[PDB]
């Protein structure tokens, strides 16, 4: 029943809120879901646990000093709708691989096993910042079999998709790893949505969906809720809707056509 | 089945007739083994000149290698130090190897312990076993000083060993003034010759480095004596039983030999003997520093140069005749005590097993392995002895050695067949054994295999193995063996012709075939 | 007695500092037969405490060294610097029969022997060109697998690419295999890294083939690594009770055994720790069922033979009993000539995983007593199994550091230590006659009853010799 | 010779902002050089005139072997005659990004960049994530001084931040200090005060305040530098002060770094 969507992007575009808003969508339709935050940020588990923040597997183990003695009620605590939420949390600055930390709180829920508890879905937030390989291990070991990636019409944001791509190629010979779809996280630019569908189209995968830009979701936020919980009532709620109802129903998963920086 | 009265092992057990015959319905029914014909055909090819140049071709595979890593080379110089416990940061299964490998050719216990670094030390760095390991081991074993040493996850990783070993002692894991000397050793980088020069260089470099102003050449009036990766005890014995018989005071530094001899007297000891940390204190106050093993002896040639100021005398590995006498006359400039009547009958008498073995020797050709220094030795020897060295081959040794060794060949009208190679391993030997013939090979138990395969083509292809070298598994006690000095030609001298009697002997053993040429005497 | 071990076991831990003295403490069990659950009583396979010289290998060892090596055909490539290969080499007498660097490659050393350029730059190009060269020069082998050094995994190097690509290429199987010693805290992961990488990479080969004949009474050793021959002395027992041997994993194995052996009827277990990933895996795909037997000793290889065969019909249940006919005489023979030599003697041993419980009835077979035992990597499963084995008060240890076992020695004082390499010339010296398990000293086959009688030899040579008379000097 | 290493969060400035400075020392003078550390290597770009640099990576590929290609290849000189090196990078999914930016500091040294009287040296790096490949400048004593570039939004603040806990850690072994936080507008309202109490809160100094021109922009598709193709100009003007500052601001400091919590009471203002 269980499916791996990874949301990558690059930071400060929306990965979290939107991965946050359309879990609390799928929540609400009800399936069961998990988010793995991998981002450093830890802000990716904020909206639905009502917390200012959410310890991490790395914090935690640090205090106890070892992984294994380590309790999973602890780790991991379920969010509204029944969403597990939990944060692989990383390395302190300057110490080794930030993208290992990831790759050790993984393993850690697999051990303790948050798996194969029969979840519809569960969500990788992941940095896609930079793509090297403590932060492509996910995509390394088939750990997110989706790949959807929140991009805007900025050059960063189209570079950063464009090389998350690059890495999802590489990894096309050893697993299941596939691009689902582009969302398309609104920068009130003027004609971004052809342009995202332009990059859409050339690196082989559609724009799965076009988010809008909205007040109501700064307001949810600051609350410490999501947008969906904050007004069910409202237009934007209606559109993370728009969001979950098209990643549970898109069929489409393609091995992406990295594209020149000319094109 | 088995009798009691004669138990089978393995061999002849299942030379037994319902083993042979379960063995073969196991290999016609599931094995799916390639025909006889298609297998000895095959082998037929391997042994070609065709099949050695695709075999000397290759660049990316190694087949059967004659060298270790670096920190087998930092363990075993740790090892000769006084109450020392030499420490590897890094992955444990590292250390396991060594100590078996160690265990296997000394068949003695080997002491070494592991910080243990695991996959979640991986992303963090090495800090917290460093402190932890160096506190758990200081506690548990009580050595005065731990020697640390790299494995390559952490050369990789790159933790810093200077960094966490000062802020173990900072945070008050262990002592301020507790020993420590570190030398990262990588894997990748050279071999455990190479890994026991770095080690020294890092003990040498931590006991004198701070205090130089004190310290003045040729105060103490002893001659520093650094053997360099040593397998024989034979050696070190050696070395120090010269210089007693020459009156010259010294200090050998990194002596594993009692400890890799310890008695069995109901006891265990873990640390016997040892270099002291005074002696290495004190050691930029001899008059000279002589390094026994120059060709892995490079990084501290330039600390024992540049900080101690000690101008180290370019002297061979003390092997044959000729590099013998160099040696000896070297400390008698140095130390100023003249070479005694005692040492001259020694070389005397080697003279004299040499005239008398040197018909059955003359002309023999060999192949034959190892560490530089040792090959270069024992190339020098043999030439002195009118063999011929047909296939040289070192591989881990450089260019400038093979340099070096070119010219030892080319000074002896006897090296003229011989080729030296570098950077070939076994596989690469086993070839050139097929290809072009030496009437022997000199080497370690490795070449058990080769000899193997010679005689697999035939009794007259065979080229018997000759155990001279590291590591030897299926012999006992050869780690008792001396090469070094006139004692130690001796010794090479003896085996050497000795292997070329003992096979006349087999193959003059036929009756009435061969025995015409069996002699009593020879 | 019970408090005395609990004491002797209090007593060693005082010289550990806190962290490490809490944690070892959870590692060192004084004997309940009784208990059904091994975590009331030890705790284990958890990462070892640094600097207490732990006798654990790597996860390199337990993949490369144990489960991969031993098959014949297939040629293994240590990938990574130069040392892990070459410590390893022949180390381990996983015996088998071939022609040696032409058709079968068990005892060469293959390597990929990186440099720093190699670290830099990364490996995966080299390793290309290390398997066509690998293809050159060694035209009969049948298959390759790719065994991972630590710094594999750490310089991000793919080798799962390089395998799919040069194994489409060349039409060979190509295993990959990611056995980092960083990885896991022993041996253990690696045993698992490696029976995982036989399923996904070649068990289902043969998925769709039916041209092999298959009879009822076939048969496969799992877990048995023929060390001195023991699985060819274990495989003529079960051939001769009437039940065909189709693989043996891995000792003296074939890659076309693997690859048939799902068209096998029943798994024989021999080693639970290292091979029952692959045998669950198979119960869940192919639905073949897997039994783990003993066969060091008559009773443990009598107990066995009957329990296989009963899993079988009539015919096989009587040439059973036909087999334990014959070979009764010869074992009692062994049993009448060493127990009086043997009786009454305290043995400790220390080993890995599978021995440390196993070895225990052919012991007590020859009259001697097993005081304590314990294990280098064992599972708590393991410990599950042990403890009904294990006599009461008798001392039980998980990653024993060499200094607990020094200790626990001289205050317990066994005749006999069977154990490892590293830790039998220490024992020696102490006057201990000490006998190698892992190794059988250079002796074997111990399993089954022909391995019995070289068994009961070899305990009583080595116990009985003159030489331990001699070690203290006569001038006091 | 002075190091000075540009850290922040991507897409805000610090290649561009970099380049223009270097471009002022240079027109002030001083003998510099850049080398880049961003895997992107636009880093090299406005100065060069060079659309895409070969980095070092890229051309040992190539050849092989490092040390075994030319720095004359490697290294390129630019405009103001400022020596230009690209770190480059790994393929994406393999590698350290961090490990390829320290064999180009490796062999620069190896190969002699440094002593040669240089008087600056400014290495662009990528400040989204601080891990030790990407803190190599600051684990190894690479560049003493260290300026984060940042901006009115939360990800420049908690890259800030983030840089300055890596500062905070790697103080014992080293000489690596901050000197200050160079602003990047985002035409935002109250961008320098943002700023100066979150620099204040950090411990160090606003070094300066940038303005958000299309002169920038304009200068940039001509792939030419705000200082070269319009001198005379207020932005080109900005860029001066800035040099003129770094070089003579004293005050390096290691950085308190703030709660995130802290960051969130300078988040409203
Ligand atoms: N569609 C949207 N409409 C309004 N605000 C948005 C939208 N998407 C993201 N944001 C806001 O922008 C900021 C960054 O979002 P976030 O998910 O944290 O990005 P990232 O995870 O890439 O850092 C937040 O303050 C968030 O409320
Ligand atoms: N003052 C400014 N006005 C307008 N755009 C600017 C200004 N400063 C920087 N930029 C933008 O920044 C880009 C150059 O740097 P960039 O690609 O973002 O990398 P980095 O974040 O590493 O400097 C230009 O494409 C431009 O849009
Ligand atoms: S934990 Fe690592 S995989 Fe394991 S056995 Fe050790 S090595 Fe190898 Fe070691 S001996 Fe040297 S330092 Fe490396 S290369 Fe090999
Ligand atoms: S792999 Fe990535 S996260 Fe890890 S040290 Fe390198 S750059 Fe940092
Ligand atoms: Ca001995
Ligand atoms: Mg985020
Ligand atoms: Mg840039």
């Amino acid at each position: 029943a269980m499916r791996q969507c990874a949301i990558y992007g690059k930071g400060g575009i929306g990965k979290s809120t939107t991965t946050q808003n359309l879990v609390a969508a799928l929540a609400e339709m009800g399936k069961k879901v998990m988010i793995v935050g991998c981002d450093p940020k830890a802000d990716s588990t904020r909206l639905i646990l009502h917390s200012k923040a959410q310890n991490t597997i790395m914090e935690m183990a640090a205090e106890a000093g070892t992984v294994e003695d380590l309790e999973l009620e602890d780790v991991l605590k379920a969010g509204y709708g029944g969403v597990k939420c939990v944060e692989s949390g990383g390395p302190e600055p300057g110490v080794g691989c930030a993208g290992r930390g990831v790759i050790t709180a993984i393993n850690f829920l697999e051990e303790e096993g948050a798996y194969e508890d029969d979840l519809d879905f569960v969500f990788y937030d992941v940095l896609g910042d930079v793509v090297c390989g403590g932060f492509a291990m996910p995509i390394r070991e088939n750990k997110a079999q989706e790949i959807y990636i929140v991009c805007s019409g900025e050059m960063m944001a189209m570079y950063a998709a464009n090389n998350i791509s690059k890495g999802i190629v590489k990894y096309a010979n050893s697993g299941s790893v596939r691009l689902g779809g582009l969302i398309c996280n609104s920068r009130n630019t003027d004609r971004e949505d052809e342009l995202i569908i332009a990059l859409a189209n050339k690196l082989g995968t559609q724009m799965i969906h076009f988010v809008p830009r909205d007040n109501v979701v700064q307001r949810a936020e600051i609350r410490r809720m999501t947008v969906i919980e904050y007004d069910p009532k409202a237009k934007q709620a209606d559109e993370y809707r728009a969001l979950a109802r098209k990643v549970v129903d898109n069929k489409l998963l393609v091995i992406p056509n990295p594209i020149t920086m000319d094109e | 089945s088995q009798q009691v009265d004669k138990i089978k092992a393995s061999y002849p057990l299942f030379l037994d007739q319902d083993y042979k015959d379960m063995l073969a319905k196991k290999r016609d029914g599931f094995e799916e083994k390639y025909p006889q014909d298609k297998i000895d055909e095959v082998f037929q090819w391997t042994t070609t000149k065709e099949y050695q140049e695709l075999n000397f071709q290759r660049e990316a595979l190694t087949v059967n290698p004659a060298k270790a890593c670096q920190p087998l080379g930092a363990v075993l110089c740790a090892l000769g130090f006084e109450k020392t416990m030499p420490y590897v940061h890094g992955s444990q299964g590292c250390v396991a190897y060594f100590r078996s490998y160690f265990n296997r050719h000394f068949r003695e216990p080997v002491s070494c312990v592991s910080d243990s670094m695991t996959e979640d030390a991986a992303v963090f760095g090495g800090q917290q076993n460093m402190k932890d390991g160096l506190q758990n081991c200081k506690a548990t074993y009580k050595p005065d000083m731990i020697a640390v040493s790299t494995t390559c996850m952490a050369e990789v990783i790159g933790d810093d060993l200077n960094a966490f070993i000062n802020n173990s002692k900072k945070e008050g894991f262990i002592p301020d003034e507790f020993p420590v000397p570190f030398a990262h050793t990588p894997s990748f980088v050279g071999s455990h010759v190479t890994g026991w020069d770095n080690m020294f260089e890092g003990i040498a470099r931590y006991f004198t480095l701070k205090s130089m102003d004190d310290k003045v050449v040729g105060s103490n009036k002893k001659i520093n004596i650094v053997p360099g990766f040593e397998t024989y005890l034979g050696n070190f014995r050696v070395i120090k039983r010269m210089l007693s018989e020459m009156g010259v005071g010294y200090s050998l530094l990194s002596d594993p030999e009692e400890v890799l001899d310890t008695p069995a007297d109901g006891q265990f000891r873990m640390y016997a003997g040892g270099t002291t940390q005074e002696e290495m204190k004190d050691a930029p106050n001899a008059l000279n520093t002589v390094l026994l093993q120059p060709w892995h002896l490079e990084k501290t040639k330039k600390f024992v140069e540049g900080t101690w100021k000690h101008e180290v005398p370019k002297l061979n590995i003390p092997m044959g005749l000729d590099w013998t006498d160099e040696f000896l006359m070297k400390v008698s400039e140095i130390s100023g005590q003249p070479i005694p009547a005692s040492l001259t009958k020694e070389r005397g008498r080697l003279v004299d097993m040499m005239t008398d073995s040197h018909t059955w020797l003359h002309g023999k050709r060999f192949a034959l392995w190892g560490d530089p220094d040792f090959v270069m030795g024992l190339v020098k020897f043999l030439l002195e002895l009118g063999c011929e060295p047909v296939h040289i081959l070192c591989h881990n040794g450089n260019k400038r050695w093979k340099k070096a060794v070119d010219a030892i060949l080319a000074a002896s009208p006897y090296g003229k067949n011989a080729t030296v190679y570098i950077g070939k391993d076994l596989w690469h030997l086993r070839s050139l054994v097929f290809t072009d013939k030496p009437d022997f090979m000199i080497g370690n138990s490795y070449g058990k295999f080769i000899q193997r395969d010679t005689l697999h083509k035939g009794k007259e292809f065979e080229v018997p193995l000759i155990r001279i070298g590291f590591p030897i598994f299926d012999r006992h006690h050869l780690h008792r063996s001396t090469t070094l000095g006139y004692e130690g030609a001796m010794q090479i001298l003896t085996t050497l012709v000795n292997s070329i009697l003992e096979r006349l002997d087999e193959e003059t053993r036929g009756m009435q075939a061969t025995d015409y040429n069996h002699d009593l005497v020879r | 007695s019970r408090e005395e071990v609990e004491s002797l076991i209090q007593e060693v831990l005082e010289v550990y500092p806190e962290k490490a003295r809490k944690d070892r403490n959870k590692h060192l069990a004084v004997n309940d037969p009784a208990v059904t659950q091994s975590k009331k009583c030890i705790i284990s396979n958890k990462k070892s405490q640094p600097g207490l010289m732990t006798i654990r290998g790597c996860a390199y060892a337990g993949s490369k060294g144990v489960v991969w090596g031993p098959i014949k055909d297939m040629i293994h490539i240590s990938h990574g610097p130069v040392g892990c290969g070459q410590y390893s080499r022949a180390g381990r007498r996983n015996y088998y029969i071939g022609t040696t660097g032409v058709n079968a490659f068990v005892t060469m050393n293959f390597t990929s022997d990186f440099q720093e350029k190699d670290i830099v730059f990364g490996g995966d190009k080299k390793l290309a060109k290390l398997i066509d060269e690998v293809e050159t020069l060694f035209p009969l082998n049948k298959g390759i697998s790719v065994q991972s050094e630590c710094p594999i995994g750490l310089i991000g190097d793919d080798i799962e690419s390089v395998s799919k690509v040069k194994g489409a290429e060349l039409s060979k199987t190509i295993v990959p295999v990611r056995c980092e010693g960083f990885r896991g805290v022993s041996q253990s992961l690696g045993h698992h890294i490696a029976n995982d990488a036989v399923r996904d990479w070649v068990l289902g080969k043969r998925d769709e083939d039916t041209t092999f004949a298959s009879t009822p009474y076939d048969v496969a050793i799992i877990g048995d690594y023929n060390i001195g021959g023991d699985a060819w002395s274990s495989r003529i027992l079960l051939e001769e009770m009437g039940l065909r041997c189709v693989a043996q994993w891995s000792g003296d194995g074939s890659i076309s055994e693997i690859e048939l052996t799902p068209k096998v009827k029943l798994n024989l277990v021999h080693c639970y720790r290292s091979m029952n990933y692959i045998s669950r895996h198979m119960e869940e795909k192919y639905g073949i069922p897997w039994m783990e037997y003993n066969f060091f000793g008559p009773t443990k290889t009598i107990e066995s033979l009957r329990a296989i065969a009963a899993k079988f019909d009539e015919s096989i249940q009587k040439k059973c009993e036909e087999v334990i006919a014959k070979y009764k005489p010869e074992w009692e023979a062994v049993v009448a000539k060493y127990r009086p030599r043997l009786e009454g003697k305290r043995v400790m041993l220390y080993i890995g995983g599978l021995r440390p419980r196993h070895v225990i009835g052919a012991y007590e077979d020859l009259g001697m007593e097993v005081v304590g035992t314990g294990y280098e990597f064992a599972h708590n499963d393991d410990y599950d199994r042990t403890m009904k084995e294990m006599g009461d008060s008798t001392l039980l240890y998980d990653d024993v550091t060499g200094y607990e076992f020094e200790e626990f020695v001289k205050r317990i004082k066994p005749d006999l230590i069977g154990s490892g390499i590293k830790e039998k010339f220490i024992f020696q010296k102490m006057g201990i006659p000490f006998r190698e398990m892992h190794s059988w000293d250079y002796s074997g086959p111990y399993h089954g009853f022909d391995g019995f009688a070289i068994f009961a030899r070899d305990m009583d040579m080595t116990l009985n010799n003159p030489c331990w008379k001699k070690l203290q000097a006569p001038w006091e």
